[PDB]
Order: structure tokens, then C-alpha cells, then sequence
RNA sequence: AUACAGUGAAACUGCGAAUCAGUUAUCGUUUAUUUGAUAGCAUGGUAUAACUGUGGUAAUUCUAGAGCUAAUACAUGCUAAUCUCGACCCUUUGGAAGAGAUGUAUUUAUUAGAGUCUUCGGACUCUUUGAUGAUUCAUAAUAACUUUUCGAAUCGCAUGGCCUUGUGCUGGCGAUGGUUCAUUCAAAUUUCUGCCCUAUCAACUUUCGAUGGUAGGAUAGUGGCCUACCAUGGUUUCAACGGG
């Protein structure tokens, strides 16, 4: 019933008062979602307390990944769309260099799908198939070739799927966690154990691999053709003396 | 006269306008008076009155109707009022079958202890009837499949005196007799198939025994020509036609099960009439059964195949010609199968059979067989 | 823990009982009649208990005949009787046989009554009857 | 031996079809809990029970998966293994000897020898204090 | 009281039940299309 | 706005009211709530609140009496209808006579759930199912038991269309409810380590449970949490056991 242990990367401030927004129940987990308050108010402030988030979200007004969702506390985080009618704006909203949500800006037809990996897959009943993805879009319905640890491109204007992404080596993958958190690659070798710690391995232009456990990432897509526009120019954060030191050279 | 008839029943003078009593009992009117006037029925006596034969009467088949409850707890208490001697040994198991608490082996065994008096097997009638009044959606069928079941706990007679009482109102004897029905009424057509059902279900609940009772048999022979009736009589709104293929699917499954179970003390020597009945469904299409799942013709012609006594019946109409055309049939279903086990079947029981009628068949199957059955390519089941 | 509940034989009478996060169980008390399967072609029917002989922990229950689980039966044999002569044609394995004009069965209680409420039989055919038959010989 | 108490033991709903002829008359069930182990011949052809095993009865392994020397072995179907693992004190700034009892439930699969060391996982609480269960010697 | 919108409502009902029906069983038909294509395929 | 239509006190209903520390598993439990999927009678009766009155009582948020009247309160209750095979036609991307098939909740018993031939392009048949490391897993079929669960007797804004103008049949947006599954949030247990000083504490626990195994009961469940039956264990000089 209170807070003020929140994820750091919510660019929260401490002296706001002292309770922070407790995430509602909702699709995703608590520790990598963040609300419509924390975004609407202090992450690109268009608003300034909430009184006038509550305004703005009980206008008819905001539209997450298509529908309303008038709550304040409602915990929109990874993958999702946001688009806002005025401002013209869509936010896909992903992770970063730093470990942050980085906003997007992005136009319709990217707008008009976001994509999810599978989280477990059974029969459900009647003899029907049965998906479920990280947000609890539990989806009728697949492609009969389906793996676990997958990606579906979700339509997001009818719920179903437009689109399979299977994964093996030579195809793309960014890892949401750990302390290599938002990060693209995928190129050296697929080496799996048994009972976890296995990842797909990713590159580097010097070859520096990062091995975490697999529940953390997923694909985006393959090379040449990733499905999300991505965040600050393909961000794998080199290093700070590398920067300056292409500074001192361009 | 909701007002009168609550005004009679509470001022409870009786024979005292007692002339239309048992005319008003025998008549019809809507079911807001039915209830109010079996509540003025059974708060009087009915010991001396105009006719208490007639009331009792009237009470017994309103108790077999009755919608399955309402009236039918009405009726057990008129009857607890009438002279009910011999029946305060079951006044328990009438209050529990009238009752929504009517545990079936609860009133199979209060009525095994008022046994041996045979005093309750009106009272049991009206209590399966009511039973078997359960309509639609699956608590109709938990019911149903209950009350048919737990009714095989009673005497040998009366399980044929239910079945005829479930002949009685569209048994229409006096109306096929003469050549075959002409009148169309559909709510005595579901009635029809609710006895079909009814009958079908007691055959699988016993289908060794099965108790054949003349008049229901027929009366189901004369269901399945008012289906024929119908379909040659094509309402073409449709909703009659539908209904007459729900009766006349089940109606011809039901009268398979019946021959096809017992099939060694039923079936009496008049089955030139049941033949008739087949040869007036087969003269409209006689291969109309090409499917693998050709449900009730094949099974009745196999079954008369294989019991050697049918064959006399068999012979009588040529419909093992028309057995042998849906079996030589081109494109010809999986039942092809059970048509090669018939001519097995049909060889050692008909040319080893009577020289006059049944050898003829069976010359006119080894006919069909020698110049019909060319393309054994059945590559399947290699047994 | 709650109180026993120690149900009896007739007059079903049972108890409405809300648990731990919704899970309604039924606190049946006094079982009167009784499913059972046969177990090696399954057919099932509702049967009238008559009484408990066996009990595998305590002979207090063999004394007082309270219905539990594990508890060996005899029950009623009529309307598997009115099943085994009315759709056989017959109208009759080999001990299982010999218990026909005995006017008992033999089976078992897997349902807990006051857990389910339910009342569940198997026919017990087999090595299951020899040991049964060997268990009625250790009580006799 | 096939009894040892008033009761019936029986792999329960794993039953043989009581009509037909099978020189079985209960099919003894396969099963592994996990931990690529290839299933025992004792398994396949064996003649006990013991639900509490997970070979046969119907408990789960997972999880912690520890190993220690069998030193007692009295009670019945569960020993009580030892877990002979030096410590550290920052006092000393040495090394010490130490160990605590570890009891786990035995499975008749092997025998049951006073001495050798066994690799057992946790499992669903089998008792009041014991909570491993011998998935292998 | 019966209203115009009751059994408008109750209409709405039928509508929303029939519409749900007609198009789960389809899609039903259209998931067995692609796994006809398997089928074929393997 | 001659049912109602604005605000609306009161009241009912709905919703909500040694910290142990790190630490794994829940294939041992439930999962309110959110979120996503998900189910082929023109609409009946109670039994009452606020209120109107009669009082007691020093008095209490004390009350009894009768007259009333509401439901998303309590308690009953319903509409053929669709998917297969389709001989034939007339060419079909059909329409067809009809041989057929019919939900869910609980419980048990199962059962299934494992090298040629060529129009060189093509064919000529090859195997039934969702997985984890792992299953009596997920799921489907029969049989009945259900002190018989549900499958909407609900509400706000517009109220548009089809024309055979009935007073028909239809139709939008969304508020509540509700079956199951998943998610999310949780709880309650569970694996491994630790903290206060001590041998002027060396034996401690099977007293009226101590510690196991088998059944049963309790359990939301794994589980002496308990019952009986079978066994006589288990801990400890390692600092245990007891005490500060």
C-alpha cells in the first residue's frame, strides 16, 4: 500500500514527497514497467501532478498500444505503443544504453504492430492451440511451427498475429536485464546447458560477448531488417573514452 | 372467473354446484384456472360425487401430463384425497416423486416397501411419465437418463402397461388402419417422437427382454408412416419438415434397436406389416444409404439377414434386391464391409434356408454377387 | 485442525462448507447410496450402501462402520444384477462369479466424504480380489 | 515382500486390465523426476511401492541437489547421510571441523549401504523434518 | 416494465452470442487450413 | 417529459477496512483485483429499508407494535439451431434428396496422451498428437453421482435502418455481471548459511509423540498437523543439551 523503493530507472527524484505510484496489476511485472503517471508526468512533462494526469487520461484522450485505459497506475512498459491522436505522437517504448525507458517517436505503420515473445505455450481446451506472450496476450490460434522463446508480430489493431519470427543462429536479439540491459547483436554461437545460465551469444565489432540467462532476451529480427526502428542510433554503448576520443579525432 | 374459481376453492362447499364437475375436469382452460381448480379438487372429498370414477381419472392422467411438476404434485395430493387405502405405506414415496427432491432409488425403494400390494402402480405410471417430461438442457438429461434407467425396478406387466400408456395418445389405430393417416397435427408429432425417445431409451436400458407390446409397436409403425406421411405431405415452411426428419431418423434407429436387441421372442408373424412399412420407406429411395454411417436400413436388413427366421418377411417384398443395389452401388462406402459379412451371412441362411422364397433371394444375392461385386480392390484392412 | 466428521451410514445429510480460498468441499454426513465401476469394461451406477466390514487402520471402525476411504464393502448387487440380465442375453471372471447369489459385492471407497462428499466404488477384480478374499480370511 | 501393514499397497490408478490375460497383472510405472539419470533396471523389474520414492511414487525433484556420506541407516526407508564440510571462523582465521545431520528418504531402487555417499535433490516435504529424497547413491 | 430497449437489449444478446459463435467455429476452419498446408507439406 | 426523465438528503445493494537477514522450490497450495482470450420470456414471485404512526425509557447509535413500497437484495424460470458425407445434376468457387454428430461445473473408473516412373517442370505414400531435465503433465472420448454450478428476468446515451407502415423485424457505442484458462498482484510453506557468553553445562530426546514407514482423518495443500498399525529410533564434546 506504499512505495518510495521504486526502480531507479524511473528518473525519480526523492524529494517528491515520499510515496511513489504503486504499479497496478496489469501485463507486465512490477521491476520493468513503468506506469502512465511516471510517464505523462515527470519522464516528458507534458503534465504536472496528478490531478491533470488524471485529466489527460479521463479525456478519452491517451491510447495505449489501441485502447484507452483511463488508470492512472497502469503498468505500460516493455514493447508497448502509446499514441496520443493530438501531438501525432506514438511512443513504442524500449530500453536504452543506460537501462531506462527510451521513448521513441514513431509513425502509424510501425505503430500498427508491436511484437512479444512467447512465454509458454499449451493446448488450451476443445482441442484448441494456445499462446501466450510476455503481456498475457493469451492467443488462440498460431502458426503450427511455434517454439518457446519466440517472437509473433501482434496486429495490435485485432489482437491476432500478421507475422512468425522463429530464432537459431545469424538472426538478431536484444536482452531485457542484467547488467548488459539493452543491447543488440546476436553474432557468435548459440550454446545452450541444461537447467539455464545458456544465452545466445551476442557480437560486437570487437567481439565482446555477453552471456546472461535466456529469459532476459528475445529477438527483434534479422540483419538488415530489425522490426523496430531503434533507440538513438542502434545504441551498443561502446564506451565514454571512445567517444571522447572519436570527439578529439572528428 | 379467476376470481370465482378462487372463491369456490376457498369456500370449500362441494356438491353443491357439482353438476359440470367432471365435464369441467374433462374439458380444457387456460393453466392459471388448471392449477386453482386441482387446488379446489384435492381441498374437497371425492368420495360420493357426480362421477369420482371420472375425477379420478381425470386426476390420474393430469398426474401423467401435468408439465412435469406442478400439476403433478396437485394431482398426488388429490389422490392422497380420494380413498387412498392402501397407499398411506407409500404417501412417502408420492410426496418424494412429486417433490424436486425425488431421489429415484428413494422412490423405487419406499415403493419396494408398499410392495406386494400393487396399489401404487398408477401413482408409479404418472411418476415416470412426469419423469420423462423433462425437456431440453442437460438437467433434462441427467434427469431423463435417471428416470428411464431406475424404472427397470418394477414388474414385468407394468413395464408393458407404461409402454402402453405412452401408446395411448398417439397410437391413431383407427386412423391407420384403413389405408394410412391423413391428419397432420405436429403437437401430437412431437408426441410421437417423445415416445420414439422414450422407447429407445428403455431398449438400451434393457435390451435383452425389451417387453414387446403389440399395440406399441404398431403404434410405432404408425409414427414412422406419419413421418413418410409427412415427408410426402412436404410442408415446405419447413419447420413440420425438419421435425419429420427428427422423427423419422430417430423413429427408424429406435425400431432397428427394438428387432436388432431382442430378436428371439418379438418380432410375431405379423411382420408383413413392418415389411410393408419398409418397402413404403425403401420406394422412395432404395440405395439412400450409400454412406459407411447408413444408420437402421443396412442394420435392419442385416439383422433380418442374420436371424433366419426374417428371411420368410425378407422374401415377401424384393428388398434383398434393394439391399444388394446399395451394396452395388459404384462408389460404394466403407459398409461395404458389412455388405460382404451380409452375403456371408445371408448365403448359410437363405440357401440353406425354405426352397420357395428363400432360395429364391439367395439366388437372386448370388446374382448380384457373381456379376456385382468385381472390384475387390478393398485395400485397406487386410482382415 | 477442524473436527471430525466421522459420517455414517443412510440418510444423506450433508454439511455446506466454505475453505480456504473459495475451494467449496462438501461435508457429506450419513452416505445413503453409493456409485460404483466395474472395473475391467466400466460401466458405473448409483447403488445402495448396506454396510462396511473392513477397515485398514482401526477395528473401532469395523465396530461402528464409518465411511471413509480404503474401507472394503458390501453393497447391493441389483442393478448391476438388473444390467447383467437385461442387456446380456446371458443373464448369468470366476470369483467374481461367485458372488452373484451371495447378494454382496466387493469394492472400495477412494472419495473422501468429508473432502468431496462423493461416494465412489471400484469392482475389485483380480489380485486385488485374492488379496481382499485373503484380508476377509485374516479378519475370519 | 508385498505387505507390511493392514492395508493394501498398490501403485494407485496405474491399474492392468483385470479382464484380459497379462503376465503382469499391474504394470510397475516408468518414471524419472529429472537430472538425466537413465531409469533403473530395478524400476523396470523391480517388485516394492514406497510412494515416497521417486522411481515409482509420485513425488517431484528439483532444486537443491546435495551430496554426503551415509553414516546411519536404522529407521525405516530414510537415512541419515553427513555432510562433512569444513567452516571458516573469522576468529581463528583457520579451518575447523564441521558437520550437521542431513536425513533423507531411502529408496529400496540400490541397497542400502552403511558408508557410501549419495547424491540426493530436494523434494516435495515427504515428512515432519525430512525434506530430500535418493535419487541416486 | 417491458421498454423498447429490453428487448432490445435481449436482442443484442442473441446478436452478440450468434456473432461470437460464427466467428470462433470459422476461425476454427481457417487455423485447420494452415494445418492442412502442414500436412502436405511434411 | 400522464409511467419515468433536473438536483436529490435518507436507506438498501456493491466495493474496502527477534524485525529475523541473505537464500531455492512450489511438477505441493489458493490466486480477490487488473489485463487478454474464452459459453448458438413483451422477461414471474418475495420481504422488507427510508418514511406514517403508538409508546416505553433517567437513559444508548435503546428499542417493540402495526401501515406501507424498491432491485445488479433473496428465491424460481425460456426460445428448433448449427457442423460432417453428400449419390446426382451442371458444371460448381455450387445446390442438393438425406446416412448422420451435438455444452459446461463436481466425483470415480478407465482409454488415448508413442528405389523406380518422366510432358524434365512434376509426380510414383508414407506415418497420430503440445513438453520440460522429468512425469498419473496440457488435452480428447464413455459411464453415471451431483442436497443441481453456470450458460445475463441488468443499466446509461443515442435511438439509425428493411419496406410487404407492421406498430413488425433489425441495429451502434459501453456500464455491470458471469464459466474456464492465462497473466498480474499476493499470501502460506520450503532447500542452503548466520547472531549474545558458557564445559563452576556432557549427555540430550522414545514423559501423556520422541523419530521414521503404511493406511485414514484434518489440509487450501506437501506434510505425526493428528489418529491407530508396523519399527526403536534420532541428536551430541564438531560445543550439541541447558543456562546467561
Amino acid at each position: 500500500l506504499k512505495r518510495l523503493a521504486a526502480p531507479h530507472h524511473w528518473l525519480l527524484d526523492k524529494l517528491s514527497g515520499c510515496y511513489a505510484p504503486r504499479p497496478s496489476a496489469g501485463p507486465h511485472k512490477l521491476r520493468e514497467s513503468l506506469p502512465l503517471i511516471v510517464f505523462l508526468r515527470n519522464r516528458l512533462k507534458y503534465a504536472l501532478n496528478g490531478r491533470e494526469v488524471k485529466a489527460i487520461l479521463m479525456q478519452r484522450h491517451v491510447k495505449v498500444d489501441g485502447k484507452v485505459r483511463t488508470d492512472t497506475t497502469y503498468p505500460a512498459g516493455f514493447m508497448d505503443v502509446i499514441t496520443l491522436d493530438a501531438t501525432n505522437e506514438n511512443f513504442r517504448l524500449v530500453y536504452d544504453v543506460k537501462g531506462r525507458f527510451a521513448v521513441h517517436r514513431i509513425t502509424d505503420e510501425e505503430a500498427s504492430y508491436k511484437l512479444g515473445k512467447v512465454k509458454k505455450v499449451q493446448l488450451g481446451k476443445k482441442g484448441v492451440p494456445y499462446v501466450v506472450t510476455h503481456d498475457g496476450r493469451t492467443i488462440r490460434y498460431p502458426d503450427p511451427n511455434i517454439k518457446v522463446n519466440d517472437t509473433v508480430k501482434i496486429d495490435l489493431a485485432s489482437g491476432k498475429i500478421t507475422d512468425f519470427i522463429k530464432f537459431d543462429a545469424g538472426k538478431l536479439v536484444y536482452v531485457t536485464g542484467g547488467r548488459n540491459l539493452g543491447r543488440i547483436g546476436t553474432i557468435v554461437h548459440k550454446e545452450r546447458h541444461d537447467g539455464g545460465f545458456d544465452l545466445v551469444h551476442i557480437k560486437d565489432s570487437l567481439d565482446n560477448t555477453f552471456v546472461t540467462r535466456l529469459n532476459n532476451v528475445f529477438v527483434i529480427g534479422e540483419q538488415g531488417k530489425p522490426y523496430i526502428s531503434l533507440p538513438k542510433g542502434k545504441g551498443i554503448k561502446l564506451s565514454i573514452a571512445e567517444e571522447r576520443d572519436r570527439r578529439r579525432a572528428q | 372467473t379467476y376470481p370465482i374459481l378462487i372463491r369456490n376453492q376457498a369456500l370449500k362447499v362441494m356438491l353443491s354446484i357439482p353438476q359440470v364437475a367432471e365435464n369441467h375436469f374433462v374439458d380444457i382452460a387456460p393453466f392459471v384456472y388448471n392449477d386453482f381448480k386441482t387446488y379446489k379438487d384435492e381441498e374437497d372429498m371425492e368420495n360420493e360425487r357426480v362421477i369420482t370414477g371420472s375425477w379420478t381419472e381425470v386426476d390420474r392422467n393430469v398426474f401423467l401430463k401435468t408439465l412435469s411438476k406442478f400439476k403433478n404434485i396437485k394431482n398426488v395430493y388429490s389422490a392422497t384425497e380420494l380413498h387412498d387405502h392402501l397407499m398411506v405405506l407409500l404417501g412417502s414415496r408420492n410426496t418424494d416423486v412429486q417433490k424436486l427432491a425425488l431421489d429415484a432409488l428413494l422412490a423405487y425403494k419406499n415403493p419396494t416397501l408398499n410392495k406386494y400390494r400393487d396399489n401404487l402402480k398408477n401413482l408409479l405410471d404418472d411418476t415416470l411419465f412426469k419423469d420423462e417430461i423433462t425437456t431440453f438442457l442437460t438437467e433434462n438429461g441427467s434427469q431423463s437418463i435417471k428416470a428411464e434407467d431406475e424404472k427397470v425396478v418394477m414388474p414385468y406387466v407394468l413395464r408393458i402397461f407404461f409402454g402402453r400408456a405412452q401408446v395411448p395418445p398417439t397410437s391413431g389405430q383407427k386412423r391407420s388402419r384403413k389405408i394410412a393417416v391423413i391428419s397432420v397435427l405436429p403437437n401430437f408429432k412431437k408426441p410421437y417422437i417423445n415416445d420414439f425417445l422414450s422407447l429407445a431409451s428403455e431398449r438400451l436400458d434393457y435390451n435383452y427382454f425389451f417387453g414387446n407390446s403389440h399395440q406399441i409397436n404398431s403404434s410405432k409403425a404408425t409414427l414412422k408412416t406419419i413421418r413418410r406421411m409427412t415427408g410426402f405431405v412436404n410442408i415446405v415452411n419447413s419447420t413440420l419438415s425438419v421435425l419429420r426428419t427428427n422423427f423419422p431418423l430417430h423413429t427408424n434407429s429406435v425400431l432397428q434397436p427394438l428387432i436388432y436387441s431382442i430378436a428371439m421372442a418379438y418380432y410375431v408373424l405379423d411382420t408383413e406389416s413392418t415389411e410393408e412399412v419398409h418397402l413404403r420407406k425403401m420406394a422412395s429411395n432404395l440405395r439412400q444409404q450409400g454412406l459407411k454411417c447408413l444408420s437402421s436400413v443396412f442394420e435392419f436388413v442385416g439383422n433380418t439377414f442374420d436371424w433366419s427366421t426374417s428371411m420368410e418377411d425378407i422374401y415377401a417384398v424384393v428388398v434383398k434386391p434393394r439391399i444388394s443395389h446399395f451394396s452395388d452401388e459404384n462408389l460404394q462406402q466403407p459398409s461395404s464391409l458389412l455388405r460382404l459379412f451380409l452375403y456371408w451371412a445371408h448365403n448359410p441362411s437363405l440357401y440353406q434356408f425354405l426352397y420357395y422364397d428363400e432360395f429364391a433371394t439367395a439366388t437372386a444375392l448370388m446374382d448380384t454377387i457373381s456379376n456385382q461385386h468385381v472390384k475387390e480392390a478393398v485395400i485397406g484392412p487386410i482382415i | 485442525g477442524r473436527q471430525p466428521a466421522n459420517t455414517k451410514i443412510g440418510a444423506k445429510r450433508i454439511h455446506s462448507v466454505r475453505t480456504r480460498g473459495g475451494n467449496k468441499k462438501y461435508r457429506a454426513l450419513r452416505i445413503e447410496t453409493g456409485n460404483f465401476s466395474w472395473a475391467s469394461e466400466g460401466i458405473s451406477k448409483k447403488t445402495r450402501i448396506a454396510g462396511v466390514v473392513y477397515h485398514p487402520s482401526n477395528n473401532e471402525l469395523v465396530r461402528t462402520n464409518t465411511l471413509t476411504k480404503a474401507a472394503i464393502v458390501q453393497i447391493d448387487a441389483t442393478p448391476f444384477r438388473q444390467w447383467f440380465e437385461a442387456h446380456y442375453g446371458q443373464t448369468l471372471e470366476s470369483s467374481v462369479e461367485s458372488q452373484f447369489s451371495a447378494g454382496r459385492l466387493y469394492a472400495c471407497i477412494s472419495s473422501r466424504p468429508g473432502q468431496s462428499g462423493r461416494c465412489d466404488g471400484y469392482i475389485l477384480e483380480g489380485e486385488e480380489l485374492a488379496f481382499y478374499l485373503r484380508r476377509l480370511t485374516a479378519k475370519k | 515382500t508385498v505387505q507390511s501393514e493392514r492395508a493394501f499397497q498398490k501403485q494407485p490408478h496405474i491399474f492392468n486390465n483385470p479382464k484380459v490375460k497379462t503376465s503382469k497383472r499391474t504394470k510397475r510405472w516408468y518414471k524419472n523426476a529429472g537430472l538425466g539419470f537413465k531409469t533403473p533396471k530395478t524400476a523396470i523389474e523391480g517388485s516394492y511401492i514406497d510412494k515416497k520414492c521417486p522411481f515409482t511414487g509420485l513425488v517431484s525433484i528439483r532444486g537443491k541437489i546435495l551430496t554426503g556420506t551415509v553414516v546411519s541407516t536404522k529407521m525405516h526407508r530414510t537415512i541419515v547421510i553427513r555432510r562433512a564440510y569444513l567452516h571458516y571462523i573469522p576468529k581463528y582465521n583457520r579451518y575447523e571441523k564441521r558437520h550437521k545431520n542431513v536425513p533423507v528418504h531411502v529408496s529400496p531402487a540400490f541397497r542400502v549401504q552403511v558408508g557410501d555417499i549419495v547424491t540426493v535433490g530436494q523434494c516435495r516435504p515427504i515428512s515432519k523434518t525430512v525434506r530430500f529424497n535418493v535419487v541416486k547413491v | 416494465l417491458v421498454t423498447p430497449q429490453r428487448l432490445q437489449r435481449k436482442r443484442h444478446q442473441r446478436a452478440l452470442k450468434v456473432r461470437n459463435a460464427q466467428a470462433q467455429r470459422e476461425a476454427a476452419a481457417e487455423y485447420a487450413q494452415l494445418l492442412a498446408k502442414r500436412l502436405s507439406e511434411r
